[PDB]
């Protein structure tokens, strides 16, 4: 069924899921024409599909010249995805395979279902969580490699750096998902945040800082504090 | 023009004949329905005035043999049987009608209710939906369920619709996911009428089948199998035009002939307003489209 607070703990159980997030994938700018006339140009774009217990990230860059001459590319934009999502599955051996795949906005239920029919085995679910994976492309690493990419490619990361040496899946994605609400919320803020203090450095095969565990809560902090400002100031509290 | 004759009437009941009906009182003498016009299916059924649950009845063609009802008092209910005996037929059913004792069908004559209803329905595809090869009429009831029910327990009493599926295997083809979900004349065309049905009239049999015994029995998986082939075809961007016209029609008589005070379980919402509204067809369902309007605007 679908995910929420009472089940949350399930993520980090050892059945194997990932999440899909489309949010990314169809991606345009609006400009004006020279009639004066509205038209969209489409920049590159991703799949955000991540296992939560393990941090593996299939990071899958939609190139744009999968829409060139296509119609209705916002709904195109579903089938696209679950078509990419259903090769990811197909592509992995089968003890790899997700017994779950939990889709982030429940427009793309059918589509997915419908590229998985040879998987009757791997149940699709919604979710109720408010989760923050748009904002995905405010990780400079993430949207770098989105932006600069001349065709289809996938990427693999591991969204949580090396932290899991350290702490349990369960923290790792509270982090994670505190640090893209953030992100999300105000993003010239978190992102001074992150970076304000120049001696603190991404290793190169990661996407966040090393922190210390001290500087960690101190970050958390901050990012929580900037999370409720917002909010008063988004709603007049 | 033929006769169902009864033996008797032993427990007060409501009895209809097709579309009409008419009130039996326990022990009063009725013997029978006579004037059934020949060259159409017919529909028997009964709902016991103790038991305003599981109306039931028979589907059957005078043409296929001598028919009677008979009650049983050890299973409860009145049964349909053969008489094989033409002569002791003939003598039963003169003796009655000489004594009066049958109502007869009611048919006005400018009345194409019942032809409408029933125009592609046929007693040998009626009996393949309900298999019971040692009689030639076919029994149903309120609380029959599906093949494709089962499957999401009785198999001899089920109803062998043809399963519909718009997220299978059978209805989507590989690399065409999302033409062929979005666009269904693949599924309607190739697969189910040039593959299962082999022809236009097969399928809307079905459908006029699955509503009769929706609206006859309240059979709720009935219900679900008229929605689905509406639906198959509404949202298929390539049907044969004189299909078109003609699911118009069929419709149209279904939705008139329905009672006003069912129309919130015997019409799904999606379905209807999908059809008739966003579907490739939504231009196409003319007079079913001004009867549902004028009639339960409420829905849509």
């Amino acid at each position: 069924g679908a995910m929420n607070s009472s089940n949350y703990a399930e993520l980090f159980n050892n059945d194997i899921k990932l999440f899909v997030d489309d949010t990314n994938v169809y991606r345009v700018t609006v400009h004006k024409t020279f009639e004066g006339n509205v038209a969209t140009k489409a920049i590159n774009g991703c799949i955000f599909t991540l296992n939560p217990k393990t941090g593996h990230l299939f990071l899958k860059i939609i190139h744009t010249s999968v829409w060139a001459g296509q119609k209705r590319l916002s709904q195109l934009a579903k089938w696209k995805t679950a078509e990419e999502v259903s090769a990811l599955v197909r592509s992995l051996p089968k003890e790899e395979q997700p017994k779950q795949i939990i889709v982030t906005r429940k427009a793309m239920l059918d589509p997915l279902e419908v590229h998985m029919l040879d998987f009757p085995n791997i149940a699709i679910r919604p979710t109720e969580l408010r989760l923050p994976f748009s904002a995905a492309m405010s990780i400079d690493k993430l949207s770098d490699v989105v932006m600069k990419a001349t065709e289809p490619q996938m990427v693999l990361f591991n969204i949580y750096d090396d932290w899991l040496d350290r702490i349990s899946s369960y923290t790792a994605f509270s982090r994670l998902t505190l640090l893209l609400r953030a992100l999300k919320t105000n993003e010239e803020s978190a992102k001074m945040i992150l970076l304000s203090d120049p001696t603190i450095t991404i290793k190169s095969y990661h996407l966040w800082p090393s922190f210390t565990d001290e500087q960690w809560i101190t970050i958390e902090s901050q990012m929580r504090d900037l999370i409720l400002t917002e909010y008063g100031r988004k709603y007049n509290v | 023009m033929n006769t169902v004759p009864f033996t008797s009437a032993p427990i007060e009941v409501t009895i209809g004949i097709d579309q009409y009906s008419f009130n039996v009182k326990e022990n009063q003498p009725f013997h029978g329905i006579k004037d059934i016009p020949i060259g159409h299916v017919h529909v028997i059924h009964f709902q016991h005035a103790d038991n305003s649950s599981m109306r039931y009845g028979y589907w059957f063609d005078c043409r296929m043999g001598n028919f009677y009802i008979q009650y049983d008092p050890k299973d409860g209910l009145y049964k349909m049987m053969e008489e094989r005996d033409g002569a002791k037929f003939e003598n039963i059913v003169h003796n009655f009608k000489e004594r009066q004792m049958m109502v007869s069908y009611p048919k006005i004559d400018e009345d194409d209710t019942w032809y409408n209803l029933t125009e592609f329905v046929q007693m040998d595809k009626i009996r393949k939906i309900v298999r019971k090869d040692e009689n030639q009429f076919s029994y149903v009831d309120s609380s029959m369920t599906t093949v494709q029910e089962n499957e999401l327990s009785d198999p001899a009493h089920s109803l062998n619709y043809t399963v519909i599926n718009f997220k299978s295997r059978e209805a989507i083809r590989p690399g065409h996911e999302m033409e062929d979900f979005l666009d269904k004349s693949y599924y309607l065309n190739t697969v189910m009428l040039q593959g299962i049905f082999k022809n236009s009239s097969n399928y809307f049999g079905e459908l006029q089948f699955a509503f009769l015994n929706a609206m006859f029995f309240g059979n709720y998986g009935s219900s679900l199998q008229w929605h689905a082939m509406i639906e198959l075809i509404c949202s298929s961007a390539t049907v044969p035009k004189h299909m078109l016209d003609k699911l118009d029609e069929i419709l149209y008589y279904q939705i008139k002939t329905l009672p006003e005070q069912y129309s919130d379980i015997l019409l799904n919402e999606r379905v209807w307003n999908i059809c008739l509204y966003s579907s490739f067809q939504k231009n196409s369902l003319h007079n079913t489209e001004k009867i549902m309007e004028n009639k339960y605007p409420e829905l849509l």
